[PDB]
């Protein structure tokens, strides 16, 4: 145990190995100047979290701190080997390097979701 | 083959902007009781493999922050007796009764008529004012000096100036990123990075050339200043070691409450018992000396061994930049500080600073209103660490290497920059999406 | 618009029910309000919207439309409903409106 | 066999009432720097196959509107100086030097005392009222016309009038449908309807007679009103083609700052540089006449082809709305719009409209409070469109076919909702329930 | 692709076939009058969103666009053929024509849900 | 039925059989003071029912009345017999005589739902 971004500079897979510190934290009077700036920043929070749940959702994924999908990746994004990627690499450069790519990358996520679901909805009905 | 799976929770964070609710550990002017409580235990965790890049010059947080301290001021002052009738003609006379050398027509005697409870009904009374208090009109007739540019609002004498400590506190998805490095130049990327819930004890202390009761550097005294080389940047100094001051004032002061109308009362000065001294501050010479002889060292540094640095006073402007200025016990203090930056520097006594005392007060020069501070009874005294400096070079031939350097200030952001110096606001993004060898069921 | 009423005078015993008929000559949606007048006395509302009932009105008031044919329905008549019946439309008042006497 | 299913982000919505905020794209009366900026580009979807009622009148977005603009109207005002003293005995001369001969008495030189920077000491200063202003009391002595029935604020000089266009928009979970159909009435289905974050520029223009700087109709002069029946509901025109109108206040107008108290500010009107001559709107007679025949042409259709129409003037009222009253560059004009609206229909010239200025506005009828206008320095001129029309019909005689059209307003939410008459607001509703031979494992 | 409410007019196929883009517009300062109606416009939003949410996951549905129960169709509700539905109707209408029979059909989803998990638990169990 | 808290009182079987009536009451204009405390009791409803969601997600639990883990019973927080406590019991004592165990259960719970679905990841790898 480390603590909230407690393995930021760590590996990969240690990194991976401890989502949950971060994991719990993205959520946790008159009208004065204290009072206002709390309340925005209480709805700030709750509406930032709720934005990646539903980001989450929508890929079939909720409640699952790590969940795989089915798109291929294409190597335009990145074409590092695995074991220098999982070993000799932080997240920090990883987001720092797939910035751009990141909205295609959702929208094949939500796609392939729906698309996964209806078929599972036709094999239920037959 | 590979797929992409997604993550959540990941370390991942970014440069963001956000709003930073307070917390602390009389009812006072910053309304730290508004404050959440905060944690006993601050819980601090340490970022090691991590280097963050830092820039104090483009923090938001000292932004914020001023804008959060000048709307507390403003607030704690809408709650408070509007001193509109004493903008009335006055007839002073010099205070020549028990007074020394020094103090000569610095205190004025003033009479006026003033209104009473009963609206019909007038009333004559006298108060004492500073002599930077009251202008002559062209014994002799005077005005309060704002009563022909500003409303005057007194401060409520129940409420205190004495800065409580604030931490300035992130959201929830919003983390604090503290530079560890002792050694953090003010800028550029910093190796020992550690994230926080929040900052430590923040006091607004209210001051223009030297800082007050701040914090110190670890190791040495630093000087922090975007764009050196830029000669209208004002210079950080950091002191490693506290520079204690002693300031006073002698006058055993009588608050004289008087009744301006219904439930309004205007607190004036009484007379003075006693002899009338001159309100001054005290450093020690030999201490003085050394943290300047620590400040030049570690000054040559980014000009130059050969090089001479001198320091003269502050140059010509207004009272609360020519003058170092600051509060003391509800009492605004205009202090002369020419014997601290007087002397050159080549390759149990104590230094009296002589200090005037103003009570209209017009703070963050608002347009329209201005402040008068009630009178303290009895004599103040105050105990204050001299923690920083705000240094302003001076440009020069290019035949010369006399580097002269002046205090500076009145920017307050200037004075606050130097205690959100260390941290940094993130975003906290924690969907990431990473290549693995795993193919959703 | 036009605006007629019919018949111009009746006369009922007590209790009985009776009712009164308001004509309009285009479609005035249900903008039909109804105003008794008893003799000598100022007017008062009756009905609005041609089907809603005023502030003090007993029940046994009632008003209904058929197209652009408008209707006040009266039951177990009592004394006080002597008087004069108006049906306002806008700006338009029909006529003579209808007296309402005891038989 | 059946099974029922749930659907989540179904496209099904249901009217609703809700909170609209602003987006938009010196300070304003209407805080648009409050606003959140909008999109560069804003996101249009069409809506094929969808056919939606829409109705201006139980529109909710007017009322919502309307409120705003008066809660903006009443901040606006809030950090402005209060012109209490000036509630005092006025000595009026008629000014009569270089004035032509339609301002014989509509300006009144008068000269007051009034309150200086020191409460006790006073000055007798002078300023130019316009007649509407002041009222006599029984050189002659008179009043603000205020002064019996409210307490005015000085509109801050800085703020501008000026009307930026602002973008009514809906928070998540909620639509805005836009009707596309160029022939839509009002009332009724939309078969074209197309949905929007939010709605385009909407300019807050406060007019009473004519819609200035509106939005024109796609293709022809239209004609709404919820019952054209009621000879009482104003009948909405709006034009297909925009008509041009200048006006000017062509006296050359001086600001005198009077000080009447600490950082308190009353400015005055100074003496004019030059002649004094009359505010006069310009419109083109022949473009006037084409847009009042296409309005007439349209407007036989609701009525018949043999009917006679005819313009007249306001038939009584107060000022505002017997005028065509509008804010121009900060100054307020009542013009006197006879000449418009005379002409009579059977099956390079400019019209002047000699207007009339005011600086005592009493907007929204308030009890107690009204407003002072600051002069503007200088000669204003503002170049406007005529986009529109609020028209009120008189009730005939049920004998003849002069159908008599008069202009109104006054309620301005009529005058406002000329531009939110094709939005309407609706709640998604994502949840939906339907059989299907599902079953669930 | 043809966006928010795109397929609104569309029959109910061709509008199952995208609910993604309808699912992802449902969620997305001083105290001045616009400030305060962002707030509370903000708030509304954030509590409708999470309205739909809890009625979702009450059901056993959360985290899936399209889910399917076990509570028999009445036929009271409506008796209109599949292919009519599917092919020849859109969901404005299929809403106005079953709006007073939902909330039986929510509290049917509630029971066959919290009694489908409790089934699988006392088999879970055993 | 008996409502909102209707089976409080009640055995451990009894409340079970309707946790849903309590769970869809855990979520459900100028400055003005009522205004204010409305507008701060709502986002207070909105925070404590989203904490609650959070802590179910993370153990692997969302979306579900009633979820079964992998974390053994220590027994020393309590030894009562089954029978005891699922017919003799409320639910009021049953917090009541383990609000100090209760975060090391959730400690638990949350680093055993994490390794669990890191377990899954390597077998849908493999
Ligand atoms: C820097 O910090 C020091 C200590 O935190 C400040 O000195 C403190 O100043 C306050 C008033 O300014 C003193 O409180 C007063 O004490 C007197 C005597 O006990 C009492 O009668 C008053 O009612 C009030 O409580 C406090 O004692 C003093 N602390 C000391 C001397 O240790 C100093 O003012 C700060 N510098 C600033 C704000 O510029
Ligand atoms: C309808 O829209 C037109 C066009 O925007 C408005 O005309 C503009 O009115 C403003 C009023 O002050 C003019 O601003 C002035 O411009 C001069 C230019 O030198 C400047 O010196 C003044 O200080 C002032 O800012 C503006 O020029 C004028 N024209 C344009 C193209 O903006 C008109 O006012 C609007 N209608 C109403 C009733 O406001
Ligand atoms: C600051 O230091 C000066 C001396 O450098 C102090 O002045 C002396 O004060 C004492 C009283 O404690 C007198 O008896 C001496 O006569 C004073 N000497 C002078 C005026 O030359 C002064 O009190 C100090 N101020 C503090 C400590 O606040
Ligand atoms: C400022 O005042 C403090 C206390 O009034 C001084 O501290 C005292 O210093 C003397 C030496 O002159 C010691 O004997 C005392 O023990 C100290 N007391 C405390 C409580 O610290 C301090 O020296 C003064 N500094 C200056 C520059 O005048
Ligand atoms: C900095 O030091 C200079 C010189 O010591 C000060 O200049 C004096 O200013 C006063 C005005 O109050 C004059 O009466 C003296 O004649 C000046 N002395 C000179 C020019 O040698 C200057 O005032 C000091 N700065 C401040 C802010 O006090
Ligand atoms: C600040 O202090 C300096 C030195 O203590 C003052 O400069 C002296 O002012 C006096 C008063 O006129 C002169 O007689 C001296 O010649 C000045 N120089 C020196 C070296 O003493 C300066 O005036 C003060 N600033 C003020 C009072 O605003
Ligand atoms: C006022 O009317 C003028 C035309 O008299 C508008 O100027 C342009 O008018 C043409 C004619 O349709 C439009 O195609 C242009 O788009 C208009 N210019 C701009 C910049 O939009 C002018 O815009 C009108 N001002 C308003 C409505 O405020
Ligand atoms: C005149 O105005 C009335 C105002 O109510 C209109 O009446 C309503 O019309 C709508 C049309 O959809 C109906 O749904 C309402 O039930 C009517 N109610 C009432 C109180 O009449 C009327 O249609 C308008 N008609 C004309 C000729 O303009
Ligand atoms: C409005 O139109 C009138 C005339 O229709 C203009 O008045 C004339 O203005 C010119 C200068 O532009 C003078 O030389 C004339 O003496 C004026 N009177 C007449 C009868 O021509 C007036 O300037 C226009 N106002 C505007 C355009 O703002
Ligand atoms: C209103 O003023 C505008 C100019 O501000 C007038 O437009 C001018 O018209 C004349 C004659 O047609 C042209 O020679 C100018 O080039 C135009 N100036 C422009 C377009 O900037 C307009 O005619 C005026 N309208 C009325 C009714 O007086
Ligand atoms: C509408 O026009 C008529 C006539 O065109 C105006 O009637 C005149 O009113 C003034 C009072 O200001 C009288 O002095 C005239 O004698 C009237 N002329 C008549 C009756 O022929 C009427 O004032 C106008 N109404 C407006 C502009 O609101
Ligand atoms: C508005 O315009 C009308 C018509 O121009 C004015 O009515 C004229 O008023 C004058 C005296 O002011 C009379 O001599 C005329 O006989 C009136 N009629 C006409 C056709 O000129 C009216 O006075 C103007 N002002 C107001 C306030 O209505
Ligand atoms: C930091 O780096 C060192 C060497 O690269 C590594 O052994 C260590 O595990 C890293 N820190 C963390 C928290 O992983
Ligand atoms: C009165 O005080 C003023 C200080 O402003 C001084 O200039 C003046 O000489 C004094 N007069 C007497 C008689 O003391
Ligand atoms: C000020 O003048 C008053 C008389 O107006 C006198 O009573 C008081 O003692 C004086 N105060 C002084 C000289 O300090
Ligand atoms: C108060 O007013 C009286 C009235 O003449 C005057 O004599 C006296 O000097 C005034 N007092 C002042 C101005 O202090
Ligand atoms: C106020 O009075 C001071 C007195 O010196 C003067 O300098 C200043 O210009 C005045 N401000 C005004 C008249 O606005
Ligand atoms: C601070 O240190 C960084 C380290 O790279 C350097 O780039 C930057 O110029 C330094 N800033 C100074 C010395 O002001
Ligand atoms: C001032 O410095 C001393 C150390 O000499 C320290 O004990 C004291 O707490 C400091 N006072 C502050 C920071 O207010
Ligand atoms: C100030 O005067 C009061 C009497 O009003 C006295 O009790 C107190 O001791 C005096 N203070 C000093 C420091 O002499
Ligand atoms: C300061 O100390 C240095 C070295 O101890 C000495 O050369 C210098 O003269 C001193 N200056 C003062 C003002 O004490
Ligand atoms: C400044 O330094 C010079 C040289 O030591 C000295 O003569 C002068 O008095 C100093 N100024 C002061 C102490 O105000
Ligand atoms: C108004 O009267 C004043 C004198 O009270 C005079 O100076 C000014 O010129 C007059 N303005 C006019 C007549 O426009
Ligand atoms: C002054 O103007 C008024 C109109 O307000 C008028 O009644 C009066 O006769 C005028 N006096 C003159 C022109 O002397
Ligand atoms: C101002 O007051 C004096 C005092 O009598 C009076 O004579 C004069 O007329 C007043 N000026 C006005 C009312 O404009
Ligand atoms: C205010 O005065 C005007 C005349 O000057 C009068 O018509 C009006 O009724 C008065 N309003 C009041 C007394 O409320
Ligand atoms: C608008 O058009 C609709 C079309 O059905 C019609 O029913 C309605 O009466 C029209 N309204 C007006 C004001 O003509
Ligand atoms: C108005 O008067 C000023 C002088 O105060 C002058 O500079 C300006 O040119 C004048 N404007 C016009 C349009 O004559
Ligand atoms: C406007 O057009 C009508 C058309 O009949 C004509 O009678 C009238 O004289 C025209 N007015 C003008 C051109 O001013
Ligand atoms: C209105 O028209 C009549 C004739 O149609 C004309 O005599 C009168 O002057 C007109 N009114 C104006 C132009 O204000
Ligand atoms: C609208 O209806 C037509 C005919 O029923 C259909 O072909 C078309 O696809 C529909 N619109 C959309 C967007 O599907
Ligand atoms: C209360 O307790 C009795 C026996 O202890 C039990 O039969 C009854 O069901 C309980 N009440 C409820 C509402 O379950």
């Amino acid at each position: 145990f480390l603590g909230f971004l407690g393995a930021a500079g760590s590996t990969m897979g240690a990194a991976s190995m401890t989502l949950t510190v971060q994991a719990r934290n993205l959520l946790s009077l008159k009208l004065t100047v204290w009072g206002i700036k709390q309340l925005q920043a209480r709805v700030l929070a709750v509406e930032r979290y709720l934005r990646d749940q539903q980001l989450l959702g929508i890929w079939g994924c909720s409640g699952k701190l790590i969940c795989c999908t089915n798109v291929p990746w294409n190597s335009s994004w990145s074409n590092r080997n695995l074991s220098e990627i999982w070993d000799n690499m932080t997240w920090l450069q990883w987001d720092k390097e797939i910035s751009n790519y990141t909205q295609i990358i959702y929208g094949l996520l939500e796609e392939s979701q729906n698309q996964q679901e209806k078929n599972e909805q036709d094999l239920l009905a037959l | 083959n590979l797929w992409v799976t997604v993550y959540y929770g990941v370390p991942v964070w970014k440069d963001a902007e956000t709003t930073l609710f307070c917390a602390s550990d009389k009812h006072n002017v910053w309304a730290t009781h508004a404050c959440v409580p905060t944690d006993p235990n601050p819980q601090e965790i340490h970022l090691e493999n991590v280097t963050e890049e830092f820039n104090m010059w483009k923090n938001n947080m000292v932004e914020q922050m001023h804008t959060d301290i000048i709307s507390l001021w403003d607030q704690s002052l809408k709650p408070c007796v509007k001193l509109t009738p004493l903008c009335v003609t006055l007839q002073c006379t010099n205070v020549t009764n028990n007074i020394t050398d020094d103090m000569r027509g610095e205190l004025k005697n003033c009479s006026f008529n003033m209104t009473t409870e009963l609206r019909d009904k007038k009333q004559k009374v006298y108060s004492l004012f500073y002599r930077l208090d009251v202008v002559q009109i062209n014994n002799k007739e005077y005005r309060l000096i704002n009563c022909n540019t500003s409303a005057i609002t007194q401060a409520c004498p129940k409420v205190s100036f004495e800065p409580i400590p604030i931490h300035y506190c992130a959201p929830a998805g919003f983390a604090i990123l503290k530079c560890k490095d002792k050694k953090f130049n003010g800028t550029g990327p910093c190796p020992s990075v550690s994230t926080v819930q929040c900052t430590h004890g923040i006091k607004p202390v209210v001051s223009t050339q030297l800082l007050l009761n701040g914090s110190l550097a670890e190791e040495e005294v630093m000087i922090r200043s975007e764009n050196i080389t830029n000669n209208a940047k004002n210079i950080l100094v950091q002191f490693n070691t506290p520079v204690q001051i002693n300031c006073t004032r002698p006058n055993n002061n009588t608050r004289k409450s008087i009744r301006i109308g219904p439930g309004q009362a205007f607190y004036a000065t009484g007379d003075i018992i006693g002899d009338i001294r001159q309100a001054h501050c005290n450093v020690s010479k030999a201490t003085w000396n050394e943290t300047l002889g620590k400040v030049v060292k570690q000054l040559r540094k980014h000009f130059g061994n050969n090089t001479i640095i001198r320091f003269a006073n502050s140059s010509g402007g207004d009272l609360e930049v020519t003058t170092h200025s600051f509060n003391c016990g509800g009492e605004f203090f205009y202090c002369n500080t020419s014997g601290l930056f007087n002397s050159t520097w080549i390759s149990n006594d104590s230094i009296t600073l002589p200090c005037r005392i103003k009570q209209i007060i017009n703070m963050w020069q608002r347009i329209g209103q201005a402040m008068y501070a009630p009178p303290i009874q009895g004599v103040i005294r105050c105990v204050s660490n001299i923690t920083g400096l705000i240094l302003t070079r001076d440009g020069g031939s290019t035949n010369s290497t006399t580097e002269t350097f002046r205090p500076g200030g009145g920017d307050m952001r200037d004075n606050w920059r130097s205690e959100l110096y260390k941290y940094k606001v993130v975003k906290i993004e924690p969907l990431g999406v990473a290549p693995t060898r795993c193919k959703r069921r | 618009i036009q605006v007629t009423q019919s018949p111009s005078s009746l006369s009922a015993s007590i209790g009985d029910t009776i009712t009164v008929a308001c004509e309009v000559s285009q479609d005035v949606g249900w903008a039909v309000n109804w105003y008794h007048q008893r003799p000598g006395r100022p007017p008062y509302n009756l009905i609005y919207t041609a089907h809603n009932l005023a502030p003090g009105v007993a029940s046994r008031f009632r008003g209904s439309r058929v197209g652009t044919y408008f209707t006040l329905t009266i039951n177990n008549l009592l004394p006080e409903d002597v008087g004069t019946y108006y049906c306002q439309v806008f700006d338009s008042f029909a006529p003579g409106g209808t007296r309402v006497d005891l038989r």
